[PDB]
């Protein structure tokens, strides 16, 4: 734990002292060192400590950090996926912004103080405004959307944290507190409602992903959406369980509506990135509902599905980025003959799309099975609703694949050595998780 | 009475009007394309059809 | 820069001209028709919901009738 | 009848009606043996009214024959495989030359490949 | 396969002989159907026979434009799928 | 040339 | 020994589809058939050990495939009599199809990838059949679904093939969704996914309906048969595998493995699918389409028989195994005819000098379909028709389907051989190698062995029926065959047109269901997220 | 020749595109197709949905006539001239448990009423 936190603080620090020409090499080595430190944290985490594997405090309640099941999986996912983002990004400015965003996100996951959690997650607010609104390839609209949505949700969460700190006297997760207040529950909930895109607060995500760089999109879908599940498991369910049980019919309505409307909206998309973004929104609904059931099957299923998404969505966003670099287009209508012209890109694309559809040899299948079982534990109709509407994902994915698969094309647009190197870890991880090493 | 309602930009009329002339994709030509909306018709037992199809010795 | 908008007429003799165009107006179903078909198809999709509602109603009605009769038998006696 | 057929002159309209009727005879037949009597019957049907000069009667005949040829359109047209609407049309389409291939893609400015954040 | 003019000519001539009215000596490589004695209905049948002979499908607009022996041979020679 | 938003109104009337 | 077959097929898939650059076209023409021959030897050993000698075996590969809280499933294979019989049939047909593909796919650019997909397809079918738990069956069900998507759409530059693959994928998604719901119901109230503990004497109707809805997808029954006819876009070897064994049979296998079906529904749905499929096949003019509609009709017979009696499951599986051989033979022969004539239409076929082996194999497969006495198809079909007499409704419809089946089958045989030549005077030829002859030898061997060994234990058990009622299927078949040879007209042009349009199920889906789907998508996106909730 | 056959290329778009052009599938070969065949444009065989519905209306009664008689008009006693298969008591009691069994229709049995109520079981799980 201490090694992981130290490496996390060293990665932004290293950039200040690098030669400005060695920046990319140093950043890659630091990312790998952070991954190795995360593996060490996993090694030093004994299952015998059932509640929290490790807790460290550095002199205050704010500096209380600790790892649990959700935290451990998300932290390992962030450390696994960061090297890919690093190699995909060029320039000191871009590296600095990305490394600061990563440090803030990775510190947020392990934080056990609500106020510290807020301080670390929302520090990366201007950096995303600047990243999504970059000079030539960025959109100011998307930056404004994401920034305003984040500020409003996090401010509500902050108000709830202030009330809990005033009333109980502490806001640390390790101190058992329960609250029946509905205003405070709503304040904590609104952050989760926005961060994990749920209809009608999902509009910020697609704009940000489309106008973000591939490293940014990969980080966003891979781990930024997951930060909601850490807040739910660590900062919402322990204190506001009563309000989740009181509002379960409403929670279920909003989650199922998000899943349905997002699936239908994905059908009208002509941009590959927008298709992947709306697929993520649809997938987040099952995770949110499963965790809200407050059952063992649901919490485990939600975390597992989150890992599966955090392994499948970065792959699709990476392949889309590679294709866009080769062709300078994201319109499905312009891209044809990709099967014949890019047999190697096509194979990986088909594999990842099969993963997104929750086929058996993919992590998504196991995760979905567990989440559906949790819903069936609640009610049979709850499970049936989700299972039936899954066909809509098939229709859009099939239509996209069919449009891309065949036609006439005069351009050989296949992946280079660098592109295969970038996806190989993701492919291997997907396969390993698919075979049951979740 | 002047009110916000007067100066709010209500979405009552389209800002952009789509171009009238629109692309129709090329399609193979079917010479006779009238749809048959009647399951039972005199056409099926037409005298012409009987002479052309039913009657000739095969 | 942009692709040429000039078509290829090499195979026009072999495979036919492109003069004939589609007759579709590229517009979707009417709102009135859509309301009927959504409110017809969606109930068909939710067949389990109606089965559960039916059985639950039957069970609750039976239980209430049982209670009523029990009360009646427990009053006189 | 479609618009393209309607715009055609009388002579071309009757030639088209004969052509389409012969094709529909082929589609509805079970073998080549059936075609010959049916084709002779169709020929006799057209020959019978060829000398008619009354425009109104001719219009009635044309319209009726067009309605008959519309109703009796076959679900499965008998089309050669290599032609549009055929099974082997497009199976392995011949590749055109002048394909743009980028050689040694990863070795073009290998160190600086990636996305940059430009600021003001 | 680009079929040569000589073969196409001989086979179109072979097909044209089958009409009873036509005299076997009038049909020449460059002769209009009217001189041969073919009516409008006959021209449709001839074009269809050409369709059987070379195993191709003639689009109707082109088939309308076939009215002389010369243009038919030209069309078949131009077609790459003619057999 | 790039696609641009249509501006409702005539130039001189808006001015 | 039992694992070896699955290993051989998955190896042949990985080798041909990942290392085809090294192996070559010839290397796939060796490794494919060699692996399939080895798998046939293993499947034969399995069949002898389990079916004949009553020795079921369970092989647990690993435990805790899914381990979330109470929910626990393991990757285990139980070879029970149903599994052994299906394994044998599947591997025999796949070995024949692999031998067939050596010459048929020589003119195709990716012969290595085709062989890889065929071997992965066979492996997933063996996983589905041999699974000991519902999760393993789902793994097989999805694997065959994906392999079918990748094989039907093999010709990507044809919009019809890609649409046919999308159709298959969507229909199979709806079916596997109903299956997932039923498996969740069964896990929740029985405590396990294993078929041994899955047994429930009384099951709520919901689970029965969900199981049936899941099964009707792969085994294309009414309302879910749209994809089968379209699946003709794919190459002929794919059609033989899907129709004869891999796809259509899975639904029946699921229904027979877990007897949760309801008698009232299965009988009506089956008899309806039998009649409709036969009527659709009457109108069809493509050789490959007629054999698909025949597959639909036979599936209707198998589904219908489950309702009649307790032995219906045995009778259904017996028909399934008998049907796979002759139906595979019909598809392979149709493919060879198409390849030799460069034509797909029945009108242009006719008598022409050919190979004796192919013509005989076509005649014998058609006779098995028709119901010619003392043939494997006859015994498996009479077992169904005779036992269905008790259900008056099912019997009448099934006899009418027998008539229509005989009529189209006889018409097809007359059109392909007896009829005079109908194609053009052009040079066409397809020379058959010894590998094709071996493939037809294998199919004929299966057909012959089926007569000697039989399909069900209760096949020849007496059905206590009057002689006139027992021998009626034969008279109806003969009458249909005679009417089909005469090529007589049975229905008016209005009905012939209706049957050619396959009942207009797809026209209904396009005009109403697809329009509603895209109107819901228009309201969800254009009107709302990008309309009402989008800033100027 | 399976490979290398000539194809016609679809003309490049030259007019403003309709908003719902995503309903058209064009790979670059000349004959493009709707996303779902029959949704718009030419209909196979020139048969409308109304024609298909009228056909199904003519056909449905004839197809349903065999099934309606036995299922509704007929009764257990009159459906067949024999009783269901007779089994020893130990076998029969176990077989009667199966809801989807064939021994539940034995009117001769003194447990007929219970068996009939078992056959018409619960629509959905009570718990
Ligand atoms: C003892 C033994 C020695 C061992 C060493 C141990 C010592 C420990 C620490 C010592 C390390 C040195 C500290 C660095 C100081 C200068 C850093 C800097 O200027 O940043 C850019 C600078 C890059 O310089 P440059 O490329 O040459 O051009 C800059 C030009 O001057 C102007 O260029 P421009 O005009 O084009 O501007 C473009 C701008 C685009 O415009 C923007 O985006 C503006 C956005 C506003 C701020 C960003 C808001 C979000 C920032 C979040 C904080 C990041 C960490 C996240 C962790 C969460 C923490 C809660 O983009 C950027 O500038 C970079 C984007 C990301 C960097 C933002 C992070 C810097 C925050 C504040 C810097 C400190 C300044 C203090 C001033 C001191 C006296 C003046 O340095 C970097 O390499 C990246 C930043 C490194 C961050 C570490 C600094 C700590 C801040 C974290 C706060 C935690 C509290 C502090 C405790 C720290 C430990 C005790
Ligand atoms: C469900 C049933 C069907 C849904 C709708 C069906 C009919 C809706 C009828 C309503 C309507 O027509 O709205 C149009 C109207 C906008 O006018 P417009 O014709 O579109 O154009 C005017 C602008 O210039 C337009 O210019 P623009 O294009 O630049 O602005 C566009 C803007 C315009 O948008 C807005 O101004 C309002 C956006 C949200 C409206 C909130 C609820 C409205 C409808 C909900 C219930 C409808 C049932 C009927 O859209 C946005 O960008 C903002 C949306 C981004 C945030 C997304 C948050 C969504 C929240 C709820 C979504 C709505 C529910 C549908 C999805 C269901 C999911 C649960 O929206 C409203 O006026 C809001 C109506 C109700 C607002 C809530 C109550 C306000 C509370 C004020 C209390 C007063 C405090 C006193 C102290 C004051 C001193 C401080
Ligand atoms: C670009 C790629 C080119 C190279 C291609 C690579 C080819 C890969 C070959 C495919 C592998 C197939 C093997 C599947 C079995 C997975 C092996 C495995 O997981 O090892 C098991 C040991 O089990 C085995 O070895 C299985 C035997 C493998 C071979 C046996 C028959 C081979 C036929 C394949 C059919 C397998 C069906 C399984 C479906 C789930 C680990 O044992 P445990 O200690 O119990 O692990 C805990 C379990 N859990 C993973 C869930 C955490
Ligand atoms: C279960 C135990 C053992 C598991 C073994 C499974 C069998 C082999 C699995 C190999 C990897 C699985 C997925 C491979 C990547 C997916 C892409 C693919 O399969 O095909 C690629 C390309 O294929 C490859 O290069 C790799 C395939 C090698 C082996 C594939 C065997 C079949 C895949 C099995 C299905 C996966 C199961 C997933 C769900 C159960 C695309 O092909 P097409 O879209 O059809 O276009 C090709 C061009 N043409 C138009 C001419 C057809
Ligand atoms: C009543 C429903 C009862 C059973 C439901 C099962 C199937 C319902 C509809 C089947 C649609 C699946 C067919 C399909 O995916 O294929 C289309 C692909 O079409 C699409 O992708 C459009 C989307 C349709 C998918 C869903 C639309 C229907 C939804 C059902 C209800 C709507 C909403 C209800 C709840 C959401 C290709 O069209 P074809 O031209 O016919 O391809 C065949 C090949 N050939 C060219 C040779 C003819
Ligand atoms: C020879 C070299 C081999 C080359 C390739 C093989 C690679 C590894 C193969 C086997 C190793 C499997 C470990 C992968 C993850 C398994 C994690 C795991 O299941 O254990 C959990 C540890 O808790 C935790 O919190 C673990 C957190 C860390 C797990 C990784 C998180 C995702 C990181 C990126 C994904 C890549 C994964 C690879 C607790 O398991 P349990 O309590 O739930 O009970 C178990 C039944 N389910
Ligand atoms: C007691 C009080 C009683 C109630 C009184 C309420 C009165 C008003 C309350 C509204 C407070 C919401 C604050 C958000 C205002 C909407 C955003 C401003 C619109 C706008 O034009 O912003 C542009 C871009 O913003 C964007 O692109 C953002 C798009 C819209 C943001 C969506 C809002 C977040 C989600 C809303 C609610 C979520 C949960 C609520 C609990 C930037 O404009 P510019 O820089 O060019 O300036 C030039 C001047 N025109
Ligand atoms: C209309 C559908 C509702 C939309 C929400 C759908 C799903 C949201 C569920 C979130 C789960 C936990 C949140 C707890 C309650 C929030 C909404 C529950 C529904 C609700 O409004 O109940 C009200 C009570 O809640 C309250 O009194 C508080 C309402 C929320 C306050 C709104 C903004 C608060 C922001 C405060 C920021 C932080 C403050 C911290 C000090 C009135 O119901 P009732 O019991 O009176 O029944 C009388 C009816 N006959
Ligand atoms: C053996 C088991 C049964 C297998 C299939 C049985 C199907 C039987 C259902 C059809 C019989 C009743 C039909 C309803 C009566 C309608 C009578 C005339 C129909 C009519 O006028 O309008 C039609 C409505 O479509 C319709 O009629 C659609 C209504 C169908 C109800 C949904 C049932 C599923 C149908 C699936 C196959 C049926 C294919 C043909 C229906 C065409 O409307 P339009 O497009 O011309 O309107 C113009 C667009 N503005
Ligand atoms: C499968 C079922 C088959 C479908 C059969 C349906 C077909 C309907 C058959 C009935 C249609 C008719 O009679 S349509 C016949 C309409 N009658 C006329 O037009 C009279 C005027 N004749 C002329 O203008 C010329 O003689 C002309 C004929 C053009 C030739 O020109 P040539 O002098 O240069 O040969």
């Amino acid at each position: 734990m201490s090694l992981y936190l130290f490496m996390l603080f060293l990665q932004p620090l290293s950039l200040s002292f690098v030669s400005r020409s060695f920046s990319k090499i140093s950043s890659l080595m630091m990312s790998f060192a952070t991954l190795w430190s995360a593996v060490y944290m996993w090694f030093t985490s004994n299952g015998a400590n059932q509640t929290f594997y490790q807790v460290v405090s550095w002199g205050s309640d704010w500096s209380t950090f600790g790892v649990c099941y959700t935290s451990l999986y998300i932290s390992l996912l962030c450390a696994f996926i960061f090297p890919i983002c690093v190699i995909l990004v060029q320039g000191y400015r871009a590296l600095s912004i990305l490394i600061c965003i990563q440090t803030a996100v990775s510190l947020s996951i392990v934080s056990l103080h609500m106020l510290a959690f807020y301080a670390l997650f929302e520090s990366s607010l201007l950096l995303f405004f600047i990243l999504i609104g970059r000079r030539k390839y960025g959109s100011l609209s998307a930056a404004y959307n994401i920034s305003i949505y984040t500020f409003i949700s996090a401010l509500g969460f902050l108000i709830s944290a202030f009330w809990l700190n005033w009333s109980f006297g502490s806001v640390c997760a390790l101190l058992p507190n329960e609250e029946a207040n509905s205003f405070v529950a709503f304040g904590i909930f609104i952050l989760l409602w926005v961060k994990a895109p749920l209809v009608p607060f999902h509009l910020w995500l697609p704009e940000a992903h489309v106008y973000a760089p591939t490293a940014g999109s990969v980080l966003l879908a891979g781990v930024l959406l997951k930060i909601s599940i850490v807040g739910l498991h660590v900062f919402f369910l322990p204190i506001c369980a009563s309000s989740i049980v009181k509002a379960f019919p409403l929670i279920l309505s909003i989650c199922l509506g998000s899943f349905i409307f997002s699936s239908f909206s994905t059908l009208k998309q002509i941009d590959l990135k927008k298709i992947v973004a709306y697929s993520s929104i649809s997938h987040m609904a099952i995770v949110f509902l499963s965790s809200a059931t407050n059952s063992g099957l649901g919490i485990q299923g939600a975390v597992l599905y989150c890992i599966a998404h955090g392994l499948i969505s970065p792959g699709l966003f990476l392949l889309v980025g590679i294709l866009y670099k080769n062709t300078n287009t994201k319109l499905v209508f312009y891209l044809r003959g990709l099967s014949q012209q890019a047999p190697v890109w096509w194979s990986v694309w088909v594999f990842f799309m099969l993963g997104n559809l929750a086929f058996p040899l993919f992590p998504n299948f196991i995760a979905e099975v567990v989440c559906l079982s949790a819903l069936f534990k609640n009610h049979e109709l709850y499970a049936y609703a989700f299972i039936f509407f899954s066909f809509v994902g098939t229709v859009y994915s099939s239509t996209v694949l069919g449009r891309l698969k065949g036609g006439v094309s005069s351009q050989c647009v296949d992946a280079s050595r660098l592109d295969v190197i970038s996806w190989n870890p993701l492919v291997l991880a997907t396969v390993v998780t698919g075979i049951g090493y979740m | 009475v002047k009110t916000l309602a007067d100066y709010i930009h209500w979405r009552n009329k389209p800002s952009s009007i789509p171009p009238v002339d629109e692309y129709r994709p090329p399609v193979p030509l079917v010479n006779y394309d009238k749809l048959s909306t009647q399951f039972f018709s005199k056409l099926d037992n037409d005298p012409v059809i009987n002479r052309v199809l039913r009657a000739p010795k095969v | 820069n942009y692709a040429s908008l000039k078509a290829d007429t090499s195979m026009d003799h072999v495979f036919g001209d492109s003069t004939n165009k589609l007759n579709y107006d590229f517009q979707l179903m009417s709102s009135k028709e859509a309301f009927f078909w959504n409110y017809t198809l969606y109930p068909i999709v939710g067949f389990p919901i109606f089965l559960y509602l039916y059985q639950f109603n039957k069970l609750e009605n039976f239980e209430a009738e049982i209670a009523a009769a029990k009360a009646a038998k427990a009053a006189s006696e | 009848a479609s618009e393209a057929v309607l715009r055609l002159p009388h002579k071309l309209r009757v030639m088209r009606m004969y052509r389409t009727g012969l094709k529909e005879i082929v589609n509805w037949s079970y073998g080549r043996h059936e075609f010959y009597p049916r084709a002779n019957a169709l020929r006799m049907e057209f020959e019978a009214n060829k000398e008619l000069s009354d425009r109104e009667q001719i219009r009635k005949l044309v319209l009726h024959g067009e309605d008959l040829l519309a109703r009796f359109r076959h679900w499965e047209p008998t089309i050669r495989s290599e032609f549009v609407g055929g099974t082997v049309y497009g199976v392995w389409p011949q590749h055109c030359k002048d394909v743009k291939f980028v050689p040694n893609p990863a070795y073009i400015d290998e160190f600086k490949q990636g996305d940059t954040v430009l600021l003001y | 396969h680009g079929l040569d003019r000589d073969t196409v000519t001989e086979r179109v001539i072979h097909v044209a002989k089958h009409f009873e009215k036509v005299d076997p000596n009038k049909i020449t490589p460059t002769a209009t159907f009217e001189e041969l004695g073919l009516d409008s209905l006959d021209t449709v049948e001839l074009v269809m026979a050409l369709e059987e002979e070379f195993g191709l499908e003639i689009p109707d607009n082109e088939a309308d434009k076939i009215t002389t022996m010369a243009d038919a041979i030209s069309y078949v020679v131009s077609n790459p799928l003619a057999k | 040339d790039e696609p641009k938003h249509q501006i409702p109104g005539n130039a001189l009337d808006n001015w | 020994m039992f694992l070896l077959a699955v290993y051989f097929l998955f190896f042949s898939a990985i080798a041909n589809g990942f290392f085809g650059r090294y192996l070559g076209v010839r290397g796939s023409q060796l490794l494919g058939p060699s692996a399939l021959f080895l798998a046939l030897l293993c499947s034969g050993t399995i069949f002898y050990e389990v079916c004949i000698q009553g020795c079921s075996t369970n092989i647990k590969l690993f435990e805790n495939f899914v381990y979330s809280n109470e929910l626990n499933v393991s990757a285990s294979f139980l070879y029970d009599p149903l599994a052994a019989t299906m394994t044998l049939t599947v591997v025999w047909i796949s070995c024949a199809v692999h031998a067939y593909q050596n010459l048929y796919m020589r003119g195709d650019g990716s012969q290595t990838l085709f062989t890889s997909y065929l071997s992965a397809f066979t492996g997933f079918m063996l996983i589905l059949v041999a699974g000991q738990n519902l999760v393993m069956l789902f793994i097989g069900w999805e694997g065959i679904g994906v392999c079918s998507y990748l094989l039907i759409g093999y010709y990507g530059s044809r919009v019809s093939a890609v649409k046919s693959a999308n159709k298959s994928l969507i229909v199979n998604k709806i079916s596997d969704g109903f299956l997932l719901g039923s498996m969740l119901y069964l896990w929740f109230y029985t405590g396990s996914f294993s078929y041994c503990s899955l047994a429930t004497f009384q099951i709520p109707d919901v689970v029965s309906i969900l199981v049936l809805l899941g099964a009707i997808g792969k085994s294309s029954q009414l309302f879910f048969h749209v994809w089968l006819a379209d699946a003709m876009e794919g190459p002929t070897p794919v059609s033989a595998l899907i129709h004869a064994a891999t796809l259509v049979t899975a639904g029946i296998y699921v229904l027979c493995k877990l007897n949760l079906h309801s008698q009232s529904a299965v009988g009506i749905l089956g008899a309806a699918t039998a009649l409709m499929g036969g009527l659709f096949g009457l109108a069809a003019n493509d050789l490959k389409r007629v054999i698909a509609f025949s597959t639909c009709s036979q599936l209707g017979y198998m589904m219908a028989v489950l309702s009649t009696c307790d032995d219906g499951a045995d009778f259904a599986m017996g028909h399934l195994v008998s049907h796979a051989g002759f139906k595979a033979t019909l598809f392979l022969s149709a493919g060879l005819s198409i390849a030799k004539e460069n034509n797909n239409f029945l009108n242009r076929y006719g008598s022409r000098q050919g190979s004796p082996t192919l013509s005989f194999a076509t005649t014998i497969a058609s006779l098995n379909l028709l119901g010619f006495p003392e043939l494997g198809g006859f015994y498996s079909k009479e077992s169904i028709l005779n036992n269905a007499y008790i259900n008056q409704g099912v019997s009448i419809i099934l006899t009418l389907a027998t008539f229509l089946t005989a009529f189209y089958t006889s018409k097809v045989l007359a059109q392909l051989y007896l009829f005079p030549y109908g194609n053009g005077r052009q040079q066409k030829s397809f020379d058959i190698d010894a590998t094709t002859l071996i493939c037809f030898g294998l199919l004929l061997s299966e057909m012959l062995l089926r007569i000697f060994t039989g399909s069900s234990l209760s096949q020849n058990m007496t059905t206590n029926l009057p002689a006139h009622i027992k021998n009626l299927p034969f008279w109806v078949a003969l009458s249909g065959a005679l009417s089909g040879l005469a090529t007589t007209n049975l229905f008016s042009s209005n009905f012939m047109r209706f049957f050619g349009n396959r009942g207009g199920f797809d026209v209904f889906y396009a005009r109403k269901c697809s329009n509603v789907f895209y109107h819901n998508a228009y309201v969800s996106y254009t009107l709302l997220d990008r309309g009402f909730l989008k800033l100027y | 020749a399976g490979a290398g056959g000539p194809v016609k290329l679809s003309p490049p778009v030259d007019k403003p595109l309709p908003y719902n052009y995503d309903f058209w599938m064009d790979n670059g070969i000349y004959p493009g197709q709707p996303i779902y065949d029959g949704m718009f444009g030419s209909m196979v065989g020139n048969m409308s949905l109304e024609y298909m519905a009228k056909g199904w209306l003519v056909l449905l009664p004839i197809l349903s006539a065999p099934f309606v008689y036995e299922h509704c008009i007929a009764d257990d006693v009159t459906r067949n001239p024999f009783v269901p298969r007779q089994y020893p008591s130990e076998v029969r009691e176990f077989l009667a448990l199966f809801k989807n069994g064939f021994v539940l229709n034995d009117y001769s049995q003194p447990d007929y009423e219970e068996m009939k109520r078992r056959q018409s079981g619960l629509l959905t799980p009570i718990y």
